[PDB]
């Protein structure tokens, strides 16, 4: 346990899985959707990797991520989805955490499946934020410059609230997934690894944390229905936009 | 974005000056802004970060009648800036006459610093209403970022002058000032003197020293607001994405406070939610209903109880809020501070949109109202008979702030389906 | 108009669903979203 | 139980060796054997009794068996009566166990109930039989509710299915007493007159439903508390505890009224009347505020029945076996000393 | 549930401020009222609670001519509270009258304070009767809150006025004081100032500052009466429940206590309880017979000799009681008190219905009805004869009192089975 955990740095990498991919950084990760936005934007058959590689590291260069060890933002690396005769970069785009050293005992493939699926539906959930915080932009910038028309104050009274009523719909999403899927899962995780003197256990331990997470969010398969009406929460707001 | 500090008037620059102390001692940073060794963050924000790292603060400041502003400036924090933005009455159109003479090159500032950020998220501005030379000043600054930028944010943090009415002028000049709030502003965080007062002779026996203790609260506030920047988070680390729940409709934008701890020198979710529930622990002073709420907590926190108390807060029944529409309270967790001694361990800050607070803008326009009726309280000084020589302007703010008032009033009832 | 009674719809469309899940996970949900009761009393 | 004992501890951990090993033979005259085994299984009750009661502890427990199913500590119930017999007066099936699970867990953590930690095994349960279990289904929260309580494998030696339903039991039998009290006091100040016998009424069942409750508090429950306290402190064995224990229990429930040979109908019939008298009460009341004749003649009833159950249960309490000392309470210079004279 | 006390009155003031300084030093907190690490208790009835755990006392504070009130302000008891409600003759109508004029801010304070609250279950206010400045006053805001709310309760300790009879109208203030307290009033504790002076005279050699004494014996019986509420007991830990079984009818509705030792500077159940059966262990001075009597006993009991001793007293008849019906002596069991030296270990307190004290009743209407014959002795004082000019309200105070004493003196006679 000593010499996985200073020579192969084993603690910074579940610290750094549980930041990057399960969102426990995020100046970095808002900098990454901020800057990589104007290109996902566009279909991905006209976007490489590489363009993606300069942009993250210019995220990673300008933000709080800068302070941390060159090892663990080397291992994270761009990654996008086979093509598809409707892509988005939306649709198409994906983070790799590859294996590097020894820590594939400890970190299986199907177990990146499983965080790149959570990750798949984190990145869904604050790119309908984003577009819903425009939403809220149009709203203020473009009603003071409608004092000066008085016929149209129905409708945009009414759109207002249309917008509301999602908006606070991803004001409580957003806190669920804060409360309930990465302190629990997170403080039990922590407690059995930090307190276990055997590998295995800090094994079974991961395991058990990514699948409860799997449960918690509607990425189960029983859950499915569930996560079928959340789809069509998300058709009205890019609707609303239009 | 990036977020770019305005400070302006006695009071404001009071507050900006103890906000700055309040993030130098917080973070791990000298007082010529030089990094500790001992100490990550990030502080990109509100301060631009420097080749030895000298996080030069986004702060211009402004200076009228300058008594305070000359002990701001021999400090030993006035190594930590120097941006060279310092340039030179007590009525709303004198402040608003002396800015206008002076908008060019407080304009090139503006634009100076604007250069000096790559991207921009918002303006904050450090104002306090009715305080003599920022009032009227404020507005008119205000009127110049909102006819230059649509594209940006404005957050104001500024209290509610009560003296327990020599100065008559004052609810005219607080009046035109929330006017231009209601009008030209998209968000606005107000606060009480009287509620401040309560909570200072509640906590401690100080009457004099007033102002210093609630320089205090203030940077306690303006860091908690900004803990989920300075400390990385991962959501609404965006200003709009903050404010973007609170409010539905761009006149009813004023938003008030609260804080667990009155004093600060376990308590559990449930313990803290429900003091966070008191007017007592708000430091804003027919049934009255939220629109919406928001809370973040910042401490040592069990997870699962969480979602046990929010059970029990539905379940009590502990708020009463019903607007019309679907629009409940939203909480939130961020960092326990490091670099500081963790005591009072979990502590909450608490945003919501009430619709009590129009009493109170209610209790001003009484006031108003009466001396309007007299119409003997300008005392005829020659900056307001200048500016508006027939004094329509006074009688449109009233016209304006009845609309404002009648909204709120409609904004009660559950009958608000339309016209929100 | 349309768009909103459809908002309405979609959303107790949820909750109904929402009814009978889990003993603690994902019922929960529900009483985040309702604070203002007039969920459910639309029904 | 020399061998049995070391088990039940290497169970819960620490399999522990003897001090010292001999060599046991049988040898004519000679019962050397004899002291050896009771030295050892005297060890085997001092290491025992040695691990119960300091991991996995009794004492607290003991405590909060007292603290609720015995009552010792009832600001918690003041704060969950009050807030939950509004929810708690619908009938079975119109309640859902979440809300009153909520409520529980409101009154807990509200209250000074807060001293330890075996406060959360609580949960509430109800019987579905009430009493034809002894040897509702339309009602719960009025004739079916209870706590729950989890358990160690420590504590489940000395405590287990038995002592635990006693305590659900004899909790119902004090829920009656505490429901008809507060909607007796609850009666009392809504005429904070005219027609009066009615008040006279009031008073007589509550001044009853206060003897009743100050003689099971003050001869039941604290007397065999302290005679457990004091039988708990000289125990040898846990085989010692377990016969305490189960005298203890024995003692609570055989000196109420659980243990009878018909489980006194009357009483049940008198508590009837009670409830039947503050319900038209505070009915005739509210339709009066928005006869005094008709009622008058309800009132006769009732006082009829409450006499009848009264004397009925005067004269099956003093057949039996101290047990007069509700009665030597109650007929001071005498009323309700006697009404009837039998020949 | 919670209960709000009131303290109004130079004598009610001063046994409010024992009673706050006996609670203090019986739990663990600070004069300031932070918990002591050392120390669990229930302290959210009379005491709202903090985040520090200041445990702030739901205390009122009324003034009028303040000179010992001064006093109470200046004190390291004044970290205690501090609920900002302290606003400022001898006579009934002058106290009335004062009171009227400014009952709209006082029931501001009152209403304040009912918010404070989540649940309520009582009143108490400290009160003397003829007080001078209390007296009148009380009445007032007696009716004030019974018009306001029959939906709580009010307890009231209150001592009677002898002083071995230049105030001669001290008579008339106490009858209407009384005349208020048997109609708008659900409880009545009272004590008389011989009985006390009695005791304290046997237990000491005291003359002068009897005062002070008879403020430490109040502030022990008032936390004994409080007990179960405050050390958490399982029965009768609402206010009601205690009240109910004392009071079967509305205008007998006064009790009298005891307590066991006179000297406080083993005894057994038996003892304690043949003690308390003494008058001249008991705090107030035909054959009269109780309604109804409840004991407490806090101390080291032994559980079996309680059934012992109840057979016993049944066998001895060394009480006396036959209203006319089956209401009998009610004795319960509380914590003896931690945190304190707990020597002369049993101690009992003692609750009954008693028809005696409408003997002293009489006496005060003996007094009364002679100064009524005479009629010299209201001094034509300004204020009672603005309040009352024909001066009827003391002839329907006489005609109340009068039914008083008669009810009393049928609820002696077993022949009360109807009117009751």
């Amino acid at each position: 346990l000593d010499v996985l955990n200073k020579k192969y740095s084993l603690l910074d990498h579940m610290q750094a899985m549980r930041r990057y991919l399960l969102l426990g950084q995020g100046d970095f990760i808002r900098h990454l959707m901020d800057l990589l936005k104007p290109e996902l934007v566009r279909p991905a058959t006209t976007l490489y990797q590489h363009n993606l590689t300069g942009i993250l590291e210019t995220a990673v260069r300008a933000t709080n991520a800068q302070f941390d060890s060159p090892e663990i933002l080397r291992r994270l690396d761009v990654r996008l989805l086979e093509v598809s005769p409707g892509d988005t970069g939306w649709d198409v785009f994906s983070l790799d955490y590859h294996v590097d050293g020894p820590i594939a005992t400890v970190f299986t493939r199907e177990c990146m499946s499983h965080y790149l699926r959570v990750f798949n539906f984190l990145w869904r959930a604050k790119r309908m934020e984003y577009i819903l915080t425009d939403i809220r932009k149009g709203h203020m910038c473009n009603a003071k410059l409608l004092r000066n028309m008085p016929e149209f104050s129905g409708v945009l009274h009414q759109c207002h609230i249309l917008a509301s009523e999602m908006v606070h719909f991803i004001h409580q999403m957003q806190y669920y997934i804060t409360f309930e899927v990465l302190e629990c899962s997170w403080d039990e995780l922590w407690n059995k690894v930090q307190q276990a003197q055997d590998l295995d256990h800090i094994i079974a331990a991961h395991e058990v944390f990514l699948d409860t997470i799997i449960s918690r969010c509607l990425l189960d398969s029983d859950s499915r229905a569930l996560l079928n009406q959340l789809r069509a929460v998300f058709d009205q707001i890019i609707e609303l936009q239009n | 974005r990036e977020i770019i500090t305005l400070q302006l008037g006695q009071c404001g620059n009071q507050i900006g000056f103890e906000f700055w102390k309040q993030l130098c001692a917080e973070h791990g940073i000298s007082p010529e802004g030089i990094v500790e060794e001992f100490a990550t963050d990030r502080k990109d924000v509100f301060f631009y970060q420097a080749d030895d790292e000298h996080y030069i603060p986004r702060a211009v400041l402004l200076d009228l009648e300058p008594r305070v502003i000359h002990s701001i400036l021999n400090s030993p924090y006035a190594k930590l800036y120097n941006p060279e933005n310092i340039y030179l009455g007590n009525n709303w159109a004198s402040g608003f006459s002396q800015g206008e003479k002076i908008h060019e090159d407080i304009f090139d500032i503006i634009d100076r610093e604007a250069d000096g950020s790559d991207s921009l998220e918002g303006f904050v501005l450090c104002h306090s209403i009715a305080g003599g030379t920022g009032s009227g000043l404020g507005s008119y600054l205000l009127e110049r970022l909102n006819d230059r930028y649509p594209k940006k944010l404005v957050q104001t943090y500024s209290v509610f002058p009560n003296q327990d009415e020599d100065v008559v002028v004052q609810p005219y000049n607080s009046l035109l000032t929330l006017k231009r709030l209601t009008q030209n502003a998209d968000c606005v965080v107000v606060l009480d003197n009287t509620a401040l007062n309560r909570i200072a002779t509640d906590r401690l026996h100080i009457q004099n020293p007033s102002f210093s203790q609630i320089n205090q609260l203030v940077s306690t506030i303006m860091s908690a607001s900004t803990t989920t920047l300075r400390y990385p988070g991962y959501m609404n680390n965006d200003l709009i994405g903050l404010i973007a729940s609170l409010i539905p409709t761009p006149r009813l934008h004023f938003l008030m406070t609260g804080y667990t701890p009155l004093t600060t020198d376990k308590t559990t979710v449930l313990d803290v939610m429900r003091r966070l529930l008191q007017p007592k622990n708000v430091m804003v002073s027919t049934n009255h209903c939220y629109i919406a709420i928001l809370n973040i907590i910042q401490g040592e926190v069990d997870p699962t109880q969480v979602h046990k108390s929010l059970q029990r807060i539905r379940e009590r029944k502990l708020a009463n809020f019903i607007p019309w529409g679907p629009a409940s309270i939203q909480v939130a967790l961020s960092r326990k501070s490091p670099y500081l001694p963790s005591a009072h361990r979990v502590s909450g800050l608490m945003m919501a949109n009430h619709t009590s607070i129009s009493s109170l803008f209610e209790r001003t326009c009484r006031q108003y109202d009466k001396l309007r009726k007299r119409e003997a309280f300008l005392e005829q000084f020659r900056k307001e008979d200048m500016f508006k020589d027939n004094f329509d302007e006074m009688d449109t703010s009233r016209e304006i702030v009845q609309q404002l008032i009648d909204e709120y009033h409609a904004a009660t009832r559950p009958d608000y389906i339309s016209w929100g | 108009r349309i768009l909103t009674h459809f908002y309405q719809g979609i959303v107790q469309q949820f909750l109904v669903l929402l009814t009978t899940s889990s003993d603690e996970s994902l019922r929960f949900l529900s009483f985040r979203l309702d604070f203002n009761e007039h969920y459910k009393a639309r029904e | 139980s020399t061998g049995k004992y070391l088990n039940v501890v290497r169970e819960c951990g620490h399999d522990v060796t003897c001090p010292v090993a001999k060599e046991i033979i049988y040898t004519l005259k000679e019962r050397a054997y004899v002291e050896q085994i009771e030295k050892a299984f005297n060890y085997a009750s001092k290491v025992l009794l040695d691990f119960l009661m300091e991991e996995k502890e009794l004492v607290a427990h003991l405590r909060s068996i007292k603290r609720y199913f015995l009552m010792d500590q009832g600001d918690f119930f003041v704060h969950f009566m009050d807030l939950a017999e509004e929810e708690l007066r619908k009938p079975v099936e119109d309640i859902t166990p979440p809300r009153l699970e909520a409520l529980l867990e409101l009154a807990l953590r509200m209250s000074t109930a807060n001293t330890d930690p075996f406060k959360d095994d609580l949960k509430i349960d109800l019987m579905p039989h009430d009493l034809i279990t002894q040897l509702e289904l339309a009602l719960s929260g009025l004739e079916a509710f209870s706590f729950d309580y989890i358990v160690k494998w420590p504590l489940s030696l000395i405590i287990n299915r038995k002592a635990l339903t006693r305590y659900q039991m004899l909790f119902r039998h004090m829920f009656y007493c505490k429901h008809v009290e507060r909607q007796l006091c609850s009666v009392w100040i809504s005429n904070k007159q005219w027609f009066a016998g009615a008040f006279t009424l009031r008073q007589r069942m509550l001044n009853f439903v206060q003897n009743i409750q100050y003689y099971m508090m003050f001869e039941v429950m604290e007397p065999t508390w302290h005679i457990l306290e004091k039988n708990l402190k000289s125990a040898s064995n846990i085989d010692d505890v377990l016969g305490h224990h189960t005298g203890f229990l024995d003692t609570c429930l055989k000196d109420c009224m659980l243990t009878n040979p018909e489980l006194l109908k009357v009483f049940s019939k008198l508590m009837s009347v009670c409830v039947m008298f503050t319900n038209c009460m505070q009915k005739f009341t509210q339709s009066m505020k928005l006869l005094v004749s008709g009622f008058e003649a309800t009132i006769n009833k009732f006082d009829k029945n409450f006499s009848a159950h009264l004397l009925d249960l005067l004269a099956r309490l003093s057949i039996y076996s101290g047990m007069a000392s509700v009665i030597s309470r109650l007929d001071f210079n005498g009323f309700y000393t006697e009404r009837l004279e039998r020949l």
